[PDB]
C-alpha cells in the first residue's frame, strides 16, 4: 500500500490475503478463480482512502476494502485481465490482457481509448511517473507508456 | 443419390437406383458420377470387395478436366478406406495427391493432421489442424479440441488457452475441455 502499512497478495487458488507489516492474517477472501494482477489506489487529498483493486480471471475487476468487505463494483470485462497499473495521483488505469490490446480507463471504469494492439499477449505495461513542482503551471497532456509483448518486443 | 440418402422411407429406392446405375454402366461405363454413385451404394449395402474394386477401377482413369471434382471425391473416399485400416502410407499418398490438386479441402487436411498426431509429429499435425480450422471458419468444435490438445502437448500454452477460451465462448455445453487442457495450461503458464 502507498501508506506503507498494508500488504496484499494473491494466489492462483483464489485466495486474496491482506496483512500488516507484522504479517498477520488481517483479512482473507476466498474466490473460485486464479488471481494475477493486484494494485493499491494512490493516496489523494480528495479521497484519502486506500482500496485494493484486483483483477480476477472470471472477466472481472473487484474493489476490496481493508476489512475485506467488497465495495460491490465487480465490473465485468470482455477479456481476462493480466496487468493493472495505476497512474500517479490516481487519475487513470492501464489495463492489458487478452485480445492483445492495451486499454486506458478512468478509475470509475469508463473506457477512454486503447493504446496498442501487439498481436500477442502483453505481459507487462507501465506508465511514466510525473513530478509536479510547488504551484507549477502546465497542461501535462503528454503521457508515456511502456509495453512488453510475449514475442519479445519492448515498445514505447 | 436422393434415394440412397432418403433412408428407410421407401426401402426400395436404393435397389431401383442400383438397377438404374447398372444399366447405365452397361450402356456407358466411363461415366464418373455413375461409378461414384454405385460405389456409394455398395458402401451402403455392406459390400466389401465390390466397393474397393470399383474405387480401384475408378483410380486408373486419367484426370479429365470436365470431371475433376467427382474424381477428387472418389479419391477422398478411397483415402478414407485406407485410413480405416493400418495402411497409412497409401492414405498419405492419396492425401498428398489431393492436396497437390486442391488447396481448400476440409476433411483431407483434418485426416492428414489426425495421421500426423497419431504418429507423434506434433508440429506438422498442429499446422494441418490449424489450417483445417481456418478453412471452416471458427464453427467446428471437435478439431478445435484436437488443436487445443496438440498445443498443450507441444508446450504452447498461450495458444491452447486462446483456443479453449474461444471454444468455451462458442459452446458452453463442453465441460470436458475445461478440466482437461485449460486448467493444465493455466497452471503451467506460471
Amino acid at each position: 500500500s502507498w501508506d506503507g502499512l498494508y500488504l496484499g497478495f494473491g494466489t492462483m487458488g483464489g485466495i486474496i490475503g491482506i496483512r500488516n507489516r507484522a504479517l498477520e492474517q488481517l483479512a482473507e477472501i476466498q474466490r473460485s478463480f486464479p488471481i494475477w494482477c493486484m494494485d493499491w489506489t494512490p493516496i489523494t487529498p480528495d479521497y484519502q482512502n486506500s482500496v485494493l483493486v484486483v483483477g480476477v480471471w472470471e472477466q472481472s475487476i473487484a474493489h476490496y476494502n481493508i476489512q475485506g468487505q467488497q465495495l460491490g463494483s465487480d465490473k465485468k470485462l470482455t477479456y481476462d485481465p493480466i496487468d493493472i497499473n495505476f497512474s500517479t495521483q490516481g487519475e487513470f488505469l492501464l489495463v492489458s490482457g487478452t485480445n492483445n490490446k492495451c486499454t486506458l480507463y478512468t478509475r470509475e471504469g469508463g473506457f477512454l481509448i486503447d493504446v496498442a494492439t501487439k498481436n500477442d499477449w502483453v505481459w507487462n505495461n507501465k506508465l511514466k511517473p510525473v513530478i509536479k513542482e510547488a504551484g507549477s503551471v502546465a497542461v501535462q497532456d503528454q503521457l508515456h507508456v511502456a509495453l512488453t509483448t510475449n514475442d519479445g518486443e519492448i515498445s514505447m | 443419390y436422393v434415394f440412397f440418402l432418403g433412408g428407410p422411407r421407401y426401402k426400395g429406392g436404393l435397389e431401383q437406383g442400383l438397377k438404374n446405375l447398372n444399366d447405365i454402366l452397361k450402356t456407358n461405363n466411363d461415366y464418373i458420377p455413375a461409378m461414384l454413385a454405385l460405389a456409394v451404394g455398395k458402401f451402403i449395402q455392406k459390400k466389401s470387395t465390390d466397393a474397393k474394386n470399383l474405387l480401384k477401377l475408378l483410380w486408373k482413369r486419367q484426370y479429365t478436366t470436365e470431371y475433376g471434382e467427382d474424381l477428387e471425391r472418389a479419391w477422398l473416399l478411397s483415402a478414407d478406406s485406407f485410413i480405416a485400416i493400418q495402411k497409412y502410407d497409401s492414405a498419405e499418398e492419396i492425401l498428398k495427391k489431393c492436396l497437390k490438386y486442391n488447396q481448400s479441402c476440409g476433411k483431407a487436411e483434418e485426416y492428414m493432421g489426425l495421421i500426423k498426431e497419431k504418429e507423434q509429429s506434433y508440429v506438422d499435425a498442429a499446422t494441418h489442424y490449424e489450417k483445417a480450422y481456418k478453412l471452416t471458419n471458427e464453427k467446428s468444435a471437435s478439431i478445435a479440441f484436437r488443436l487445443s490438445f496438440n498445443y498443450l502437448k507441444a508446450k504452447r500454452y498461450v495458444d491452447c488457452i486462446n483456443i479453449c477460451k474461444k471454444i468455451l465462448v462458442l459452446f458452453p455445453n463442453y465441460p470436458k475441455i475445461e478440466k482437461d487442457c485449460l486448467e493444465k495450461a493455466r497452471q503451467a503458464l506460471k
